[PDB]
């Protein structure tokens, strides 16, 4: 019998901070224990300073970004070159993603940019097109590895003050980009010690007012 | 759905300084029959792409006229047909990937792994591949089938990333191609001795090579083997 | 999931938790299982996550094109029957859906349907849906009566919840309790477990299984 | 259905500076009810520590089988088994029911009193032993605690940093599964004390 | 597999290619599927793999008890044995087997032992999932009596088919010769049977 | 997991990668899939773990009481006999795949073994998820009259091969060199191309950042 | 069989067990009692196939009361749910396993203290303040959660226990015609006949 | 939806359906009126899948409303069994069947005689003195085949109904949570309030 | 089934058995394969019976609207349709087909359509059941530009095999000769080729 979907791997990762956000990603791309590809990029620019990644099954992950890409253009010619908030974006996917709910486009889809207030944003997706507004959110393969640390670390879970018994929580903080991006870099590293489908390399988009950079990073080709 | 039933094996492929190689070799196996002895895996399209052709080979024969009929549709109240309009690697692959990807979707897939090799108009090599669920990839080795599992480990040795390409002539790497074509020969049980070599460079434009065989074989050394453990005879 | 709403002499308590999972993994502990139709419409979410959040978004604009037509407030009766009514139209394709429709209008008074993707709806007092209801149930039919206080309905909403989080395994993270009276809903706040469940069990001298 | 995560829990052990930790989550269930929020899953035979997630019905029966064996070991002996040989047992003893497997995922742990050096193993069902230098998990959210491992952990940590490492490994881990937490329990083992702490955590 | 055996004027030969398959990937390219249960009885071996040395292992095992006690045993004796196995376990065995060997008395003998674990005595057998194709060359082709070097031909030329047209056969064509001079081994290589 | 063996002048090498997976997880990173039989005979690994490691450890012990028995240096035949027919016996489900090397007094020998109890003789053999990998190298490289020098190359190469390109395997690269009239050299860790890169922050916490409910001392002595 | 509770309080066990049996269409009894005493301060409750439950309850008590008889003494609560537990962790590997779940509500003579352990079929043991098997957790649980103090007489267990089994006759689906209590105390096993 | 139950007396029809409502494990509610006025003097009690009940009640409801104002007229009890026959037996064939039984109780106005139709999910129709769905019947047939006389009065019509209810409540395994009784009669459709 | 189609110097010869089987009673023995779509472009049928008749059928009325509108069609142009019908319909079809046809300006030309609906232009065609017993015999045997009496002898001997071998083959060997001479029909009972 013929199989409609496969997985293709990889791992993704957004952060949301203070005046910024990122969205980062693995390089490689899988089918079962060969590598297709050491430097495949996973996560997009998709104008209106909206980056997109859908990790999973990579034609059902483009096929998507595609169909996106094409309603930031129409949403264009449709209302006078009006700017794609994030909210509208992700309201957006979720019609996608729901338009083939028996059907399923196979991955699991993060957005990441800023709001209407210049404060950063991550939006992340199920498969059928649920989605929610999020501090942090990784997707993928070794989600299950990177998530927790983000809790801790992100999020500041399970810490307390010193010297309070367990009563006053660490506060919540905003990250520096430099600070994101250490914590990136540690759960990618991590993640491809631990997972068989995540390394070769790391491409990070960091999303400010200003644009959308990138920097890429090695990660370990075994 | 269906099931595939004249199959073709191995298109393997890489780029070089100045532009890429593919190659597959000549037969259509009918299971384990090795039925057709003269099949043409790799179809050109103009002078600047080369598309290589694994899996059902009905499925390609179709393929292969999807892009015949291709070229005559871009001729059509188009001056620069042959100049600036000319079809690319890029708008080919596009058109087949879009194709594979809409006929997994309609659960009746064209039951193929493609590599379309060619150069630009900008000269920049152009190297991608697509399959029977629309799953894409490029880098600077690509294989399918058996290739992928033998072929791109010999041919990443040459060409390990992006930085080793200009490193890479088309001598050492018609020859990396050669020896994957060898290799895949003593181990692949559904290939041929018998294959078809593409060269697309920028300057000297397409080479195409028919005919080639598989030559330099280590064979002797099986005189000695004997028995499966305690056998001395 | 754990959802929960009942009517009482003062309104209508509708209390949820936050979780959601994929399997064993908790995919989320920040999860809004209320959705605010309008200021006098609530709609408890528990199932499949995106047929909940889709439908009941699709259901607000239903209900909102109704008052543009009518020039009137949607009945919570209708509200609840246009749901149901779309759903059933897509009975056997694999919907998972299980709802409060929660309301007061002056026709009805506050009114509660719950409304689910095989089809059935039913106008009621109380109701608990999903994974951990049977929890929610216990501690509420224990302690409901028809005349508490507006603070000891909001404390046996919120502690029916946290009950079946301790629980319920796919039931957790933060308790979300709303009020619906005749002037509309009012927001009492998430109230995150991690925190409640100790206060609950100092205060109350619950939880006695607990190493605390 | 599957026997592994029908009752749900979770173990990890960590190597520091002349030192070891053990902890594990007190959670046991009937898959989506909590029935016990006591269910230790560390047991202690002289100094080796063994930690055992997986079927509780296993988990109580191994730990039952390897105070009968190390008791008997003793007496012959004359001395306590070692982290090293007590590994060796656990791995035969898991291999002789291959075809028959205990639904278990073992851990142990412990200080050798004859060289004073560290020592952590893992094993699957059948007996694999993993013999880590840095760390090994068990469990239900067994990648959540790679996950939290593999980025915590740095080498020749202290015995009190090592107990904070060790314990953020295991609640954050824990949070993130339906099937563990309910309270949790860490060991840090020393050539000549051990300390046992009980955590305060998230009771959903 | 190609697997065949050939009665002549002076004896039998023992033919096989090289190829061990694991689905399409080539195992092993080298193969020696020519297996020695006695001095003179050699058998062809096809099926599992597993379980056709297993067989022979055992039959080698048993003409060697044999032989210790009524001295050597004839060929008809080894293709009892093989039979006996392969009939008994038929339910847990893949093993399709070709015996062959040499008397003085009763000269080159061939018998086939297919799945079911029957027994047929012929004056030459093929077998293998290369013999399909090759069943109409070597009955117009074959004739009894043949000499040495004619065997030998006869022999290349039905496996050098068999392997062009089967993808699970191919490699090298070993051949064992066993006359009253005694045991030849024979190897021909691609280069050589390919363009005959 | 990338097992190799290959023949050179006057012996016998065996190479392994360092890798154990857990469905996609990696179980471990530095395990030992060169595996002791006798002084001159080692076993490379692949398959179900705990078997592999089970059934080289029982004939390993079995061998090491017939030398006992025999007054003589084991062979790798016997080695081979004995494996293949316990293989045999369970019918595949002690799923083992191992590549059998040594030197004994007849001389230096390399055989595979299959989980169902076939095996094979060969001048160079792979086995495992990399052994297409490791064979593509083989089969490019691979020549008769092998120095040691060349030999520990190419072995390594092919394990590289699978770690690089297989998703299977990684880490190191162990080797051993069984070479004739001298003592078998193991060469556990031979290659380490998989060093983990510096950390860029330090997780270590401040003290008392987790909250403790109870404390207390454990009695792990006797009496 | 379908519903067993124990609730263990400050100085006794108390185990509420229904009294239905029904073989598919009909309920044929509405008094049965699905209990064993294993000894005078040890009383076992249990539910799960037909025919196997009482099986291995008989089986069970036999074994304790022969234990009885050969010491002279009164196995401790903690040794008979060992042993019950070694004897279920048996049978899941048997060839046809007990399908059977127990509460085994003891009071230890020498430690004077009650005692509720909670054991599956797979031998799964737990010892507990209150417990429950089948869906009867479900409910219960959270009320027990609510309600329960370790300090609580025997008239505040058995109200607390009205205040369970009237959520089940309101929430669960089956009618399980009431429930036998027994109570286990010093003075050994009673039945409370009002209920 | 569970047990239905209708006996047709002398100068009535009576209806008495369960109000239970029951997903699963929790029983979601026990006031649940399984029934729809099809006009003034008929009355359809129903039982079957969830969801597809109350619809094609409703269906139905709306459909005999519609030709009550068009024609100015009530349709007999039997052309309105006749009518949802058809449905049902039109529904069995379809895509997705209405899995639903139902009891269709009406006074004829001009023949001056009580009906009771049963008709099942496959539109099977007949006419009967005394009917239920499910379950119901196997336990209330045996009783209304012993006790029922075509010239019985309503009380005693209810009276023999509790026999019924009686008998169900003792014998099935469900709690169905009582009855919601209605009588239908020259007068229209009344409820029993206390039964 | 055992059909075959070779070129040969003057034109090209179609070949074929005449058996039809359900199972394994033979329902016709006397089966007529070689089936006329025009003039000079005949085919061989194999796989489900009722598929390649009604695949035949619509071809035959393809390729007379062809004449009526273009003039006679090549044999490329038969081979295609054949193919458009198989590919499309390859789901719900069993057909196994070779064209084969005589121009004047192409001469004898053969085309092949396996089970996938690719096509195939080959010097000779073989295919059925039967067709497996025979590929190392016509390899061997077959020669370009034979003769008449050379390819009817080549075809009458590899049959033969085929239907020796083939229980699925059998009857008699049924003959189509395509030259600018005309259509000549050969019959070929068991008493000449069973004793070949
Ligand atoms: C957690 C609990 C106890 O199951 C609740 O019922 C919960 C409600 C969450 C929802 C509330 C409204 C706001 C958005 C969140 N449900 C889930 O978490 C739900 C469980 C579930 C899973 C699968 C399913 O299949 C029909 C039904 C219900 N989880 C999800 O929907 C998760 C987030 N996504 C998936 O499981 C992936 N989908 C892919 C395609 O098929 C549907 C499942
Ligand atoms: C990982 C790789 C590349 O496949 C290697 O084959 C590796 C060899 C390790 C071994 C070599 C000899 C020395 C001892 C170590 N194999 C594994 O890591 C193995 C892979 C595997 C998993 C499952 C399987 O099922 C048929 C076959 C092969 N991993 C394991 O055995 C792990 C440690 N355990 C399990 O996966 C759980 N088992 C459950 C019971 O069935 C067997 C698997
Ligand atoms: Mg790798
Ligand atoms: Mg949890
Ligand atoms: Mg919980
Ligand atoms: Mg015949």
């Amino acid at each position: 019998q013929f199989n409609p979907y496969g997985d293709n791997g990889g791992t993704i990762l957004g952060i949301a901070g203070e005046d910024f956000a990122v969205l980062a990603g693995d390089t490689r791309n899988i089918t079962d224990y060969s590598i297709n590809s050491r430097y495949e990029p996973k996560v997009f620019d998709c104008g209106d300073n909206i980056v997109m990644s859908a990790n999973g099954f990579a034609a059902d992950g483009d096929a998507l970004v595609k169909r996106f890409k094409n309603s930031v253009k129409w949403y264009h010619f449709d209302h006078n070159d009006k700017k794609l908030s994030i909210n509208s974006a992700a309201r957006n996917i979720q019609h996608l993603l729901y338009g083939k709910r028996f059907f399923p486009y196979y991955v699991h889809t993060i957005i990441a940019g800023l709001d209407e207030d210049g404060k950063g944003a991550v939006y992340s997706f199920d498969p059928v097109g649920s989605y929610e507004r999020e501090q942090c959110r990784a997707g993928g393969a070794a989600a299950s590895l990177i998530m927790p640390f983000l809790d801790n670390q992100v999020n500041f879970k399970n810490q307390y003050e010193p010297g309070t018994n367990g009563k006053v929580k660490k506060p919540l903080k905003y990250l520096s980009v430099e600070e994101v991006i250490k914590l990136v870099r540690d759960s990618f590293t991590s993640a491809t010690e631990r997972h068989i489908q995540v390394g070769d390399g790391l491409e990070i988009l960091i999303v400010t007012k200003d644009g959308v950079r990138k920097e890429f990073y090695e990660l370990k080709r075994d | 759905t269906q099931q595939p039933i004249v199959t073709g094996t191995s298109v393997i492929s890489m780029k070089y300084d100045n532009g890429v190689i593919i190659a597959a070799d000549n037969l259509g196996s009918y299971g384990s029959l090795l039925r057709f002895n003269g099949v043409e895996r790799l179809i050109p399209v103009g002078d600047n792409t080369v598309v290589g052709i694994s899996g059902d080979i009905s499925d390609m024969q179709h393929i292969e006229r999807l892009l015949k009929d291709l070229v005559t549709e871009n001729a059509y109240d188009n001056p620069l047909a042959d100049a600036e309009e000319a079809l690319e690697p890029s708008y080919i692959f596009e058109y087949l990937a879009t194709v594979m990807y809409q006929r997994r979707s309609k659960m009746n897939p064209l039951w193929n792994a493609i590599i379309v090799a060619g150069v630009q108009s900008n000269g920049d090599q152009f190297l991608r591949y697509v399959n029977l669920l629309g799953v894409t990839y490029s880098s600077p080795t690509l294989a399918t089938g058996f290739g992928a599992h033998m072929a791109n480990p010999l041919l990443r040795k040459v060409v390990d990333r992006e930085s080793d390409i200009p490193k890479t002539t088309v001598q050492v790497a018609e020859e990396a191609i050669v020896n994957a074509m060898r290799v895949l020969y003593y181990r692949d049980a559904r290939s041929s001795r018998n294959f078809s070599l593409a060269i697309i460079d920028k300057n000297t434009g397409l080479t195409f090579k028919k005919n080639l065989q598989v030559e330099n074989m280590k064979w002797d050394f099986a005189k000695d083997i004997k028995g499966y453990g305690t056998q001395k005879i | 999931t754990t959802t929960l709403a009942f009517r009482f002499q003062g309104g209508i308590i509708v209390a949820v938790d936050s979780r959601a999972t994929a399997g064993n993994w908790v995919a989320s502990q920040t999860v809004k299982k209320v959705i605010e139709i309008n200021p006098f419409l609530l709609g408890t979410m528990a199932g499949g996550a995106a047929d909940c959040q889709f439908w009941e978004t699709w259901l607000g604009s239903q209900c909102r094109l109704h008052e543009l037509r009518e020039k009137e407030r949607i009945s919570v009766a209708a509200a609840s029957k246009i749901l149901s009514n779309l759903v059933y139209q897509y009975k056997g394709a694999g919907l998972s859906m299980g709802t409060m429709i929660c309301g007061y209008t002056r026709k009805e008074g506050p009114t509660i349907y719950y409304v689910d993707s095989d089809g059935t709806r039913l106008k009621g007092d109380i109701f608990c849906v999903g994974s951990g209801q049977t929890f929610a149930y216990g501690v509420l039919d224990s302690n409901y009566k028809w005349d508490l206080s507006v603070e000891d309905a909001l404390y046996l909403g919120k502690r029916s919840i946290l009950a079946a989080a301790h629980r319920d395994a796919y039931s957790g993270g933060s308790v979300n309790l709303y009020h619906v009276t005749e002037d509309g809903w009012i927001y009492h706040g998430n109230h995150d477990v991690g925190e409640l469940f100790w206060k609950v069990k100092e205060e109350e001298g619950s939880f006695n299984n607990v190493i605390g | 259905s599957d026997p592994s995560s029908i009752n749900g829990g979770i173990v990890v052990a960590m190597t520091g500076k002349d030192c070891v930790a053990i902890a594990c989550d007190l959670r046991l269930g009937s898959q989506s009810l909590g029935v016990s929020n006591k269910f230790e899953k560390i047991f202690h035979y002289g100094h080796v520590f063994l930690g055992i997630t997986g079927l509780a019905t296993d988990v109580t029966t191994l730990n039952e089988m390897f105070r009968y064996k190390t008791n008997l070991y003793k007496l012959k002996e004359e001395r306590a088994i070692e982290p090293e040989t007590f590994t060796q047992l656990v791995s035969s003893s898991l291999y002789e029911r291959r075809f028959g497997p205990y639904f278990v995922g073992p851990v142990v742990a412990g200080i050798n009193s004859k060289s004073g050096k560290p020592f952590i193993a893992g094993f699957d069902l059948i007996g694999c032993i993993d013999e880590a230098k840095d760390f090994i998990v068990s469990g239900t959210a067994s990648d959540q605690l790679f996950g939290m491992c593999e980025s915590l952990y740095e080498p020749n940590l202290e015995p009190e940093d090592l107990f904070e490492t060790i314990s953020q490994a295991l609640l954050n881990a824990a949070d993130r599964d339906a099937l563990s937490g309910w309270g949790a329990v860490v060991y840090i083992i020393k050539k000549d004390e051990v300390v046992k702490r009980y955590l305060k955590m998230r009771q959903d | 597999t190609s697997i065949m055996a050939v009665t002549f004027k002076d004896g039998v030969i023992l033919g096989a290619d090289s190829r061990t398959t694991t689905g399409a990937y080539i195992a092993n390219r080298v193969t020696d599927k020519l297996t020695r249960v006695h001095d003179k009885i050699w058998c062809c071996r096809s099926g599992s793999a597993a379980d056709t040395q297993a067989i022979a292992d055992i039959v080698q095992y048993h003409l060697e008890l044999y032989t210790s006690q009524y001295g050597t045993p004839s060929t008809e004796t080894a293709a009892s044995v093989f039979k006996e196995l392969c009939y008994e376990n038929k339910d847990n065995l893949t093993a399709g087997i070709i015996v062959a060997g040499y008397d003085d008395k009763n000269k080159g003998e061939v018998y086939t032992i297919p799945l079911g674990g029957s027994v047929h005595k012929l004056p030459y057998a093929i077998a293998g999932s290369g013999s399909t194709f090759i069943y109409g060359y070597c009955d117009k082709n074959f004739r009894e009596n043949m000499s040495k070097e004619e065997t030998v031909d006869f022999i290349k030329h039905s496996l050098s088919q068999a392997i062009k047209w089967d993808g699970s056969s191919g490699g090298v064509i070993r051949m064992v010769v066993l006359t009253a001079a005694g045991v030849e081994r024979l190897i021909f290589y691609p280069d050589e049977y390919e363009q005959l | 997991t990338t097992i190799a063996g290959l023949v050179f002048q006057d012996g016998v090498i065996l190479g392994a990668d360092t890798r154990a997976t857990n469905d996609s997880v990696v179980a471990d990173k530095s395990c030992e899939k060169i595996h002791f039989i006798a002084p001159k005979i080692y076993c490379c690994g692949a398959g179900v773990a705990a078997d592999a490691e089970a059934v080289t450890q029982l004939i390993g012990s079995n061998i090491e009481l017939h030398s006992l028995y025999t007054s003589r240096e084991p062979r790798v035949v016997s080695a081979l006999q004995m494996l293949k027919q316990h293989l045999f016996k369970y019918q595949g489900h002690i799923g083992a795949y191992l590549i059998v090397a040594g030197v004994d007094p007849t001389g230096s020998h390399l055989f595979s073994i299959h989980a169902h109890g076939s095996t094979d003789v060969g001048y160079y053999l792979s086995l495992g998820s990399g052994s297409l990998a490791a064979m593509a190298v083989l089969e490019s490289h691979w020549k008769q009259d092998l120095t040691k020098e060349e030999a520990i190359k190419l072995a390594s190469d092919a394990i590289q091969a699978g770690i690089w390109n297989d998703l299977g395997s990684g880490s190191n690269v162990d080797v051993c060199v069984m070479e004739i009239g001298k003592d078998a050299e193991y060469l556990r860790n031979y290659l380490t191309p998989n060093v983990r890169e510096e950390k860029q922050k330090s997780y270590k916490f401040p003290r008392g950042t987790t909250a403790v409910l109870k404390e207390s001392i454990v009695n792990i002595c006797d009496i | 069989m379908d519903i067993i509770l124990g609730i263990r309080v400050q100085d006794s066990v108390i185990l509420a067990s229904s009294k239905a049996v029904t073989r598919g269409i009909s309920v044929l009894k509405d008094s049965d009692d699905k209990t064993r005493q294993l000894s005078p301060h040890t009383l076992m409750s249990f539910a799960g196939e037909a025919g196997d439950t009482v099986q291995f309850a008989e089986y069970i008590q036999a074994n304790i009361q022969l234990y009885s008889i050969r010491e002279d003494y009164e196995l401790s609560p903690q040794a008979v749910s060992s042993f019950v537990r070694q004897e279920l962790a048996k049978s899941i590997r048997s060839r046809r396993p007990y399908q059977v779940n127990v509460l085994i509500g003891g009071y230890d003579k020498k430690k004077n203290k009650p005692e509720l352990y909670q054991i599956d079929y797979l031998g799964t043991k737990v010892e507990l303040p209150y417990g429950a098997h089948g869906y009867s957790g479900f409910y219960t649980f959270s009320l027990l959660d609510h309600h329960y103090r370790p300090d609580m007489t025997t008239e505040e267990g058995l109200d607390l226990l009205k205040l369970c089994v009237q959520e089940l006759e309101k929430r669960m689906p089956m009618d399980f015609k009431g429930v036998i209590v027994k109570i286990v105390d010093k003075d050994g096993i009673r039945q409370v006949d009002d209920f």
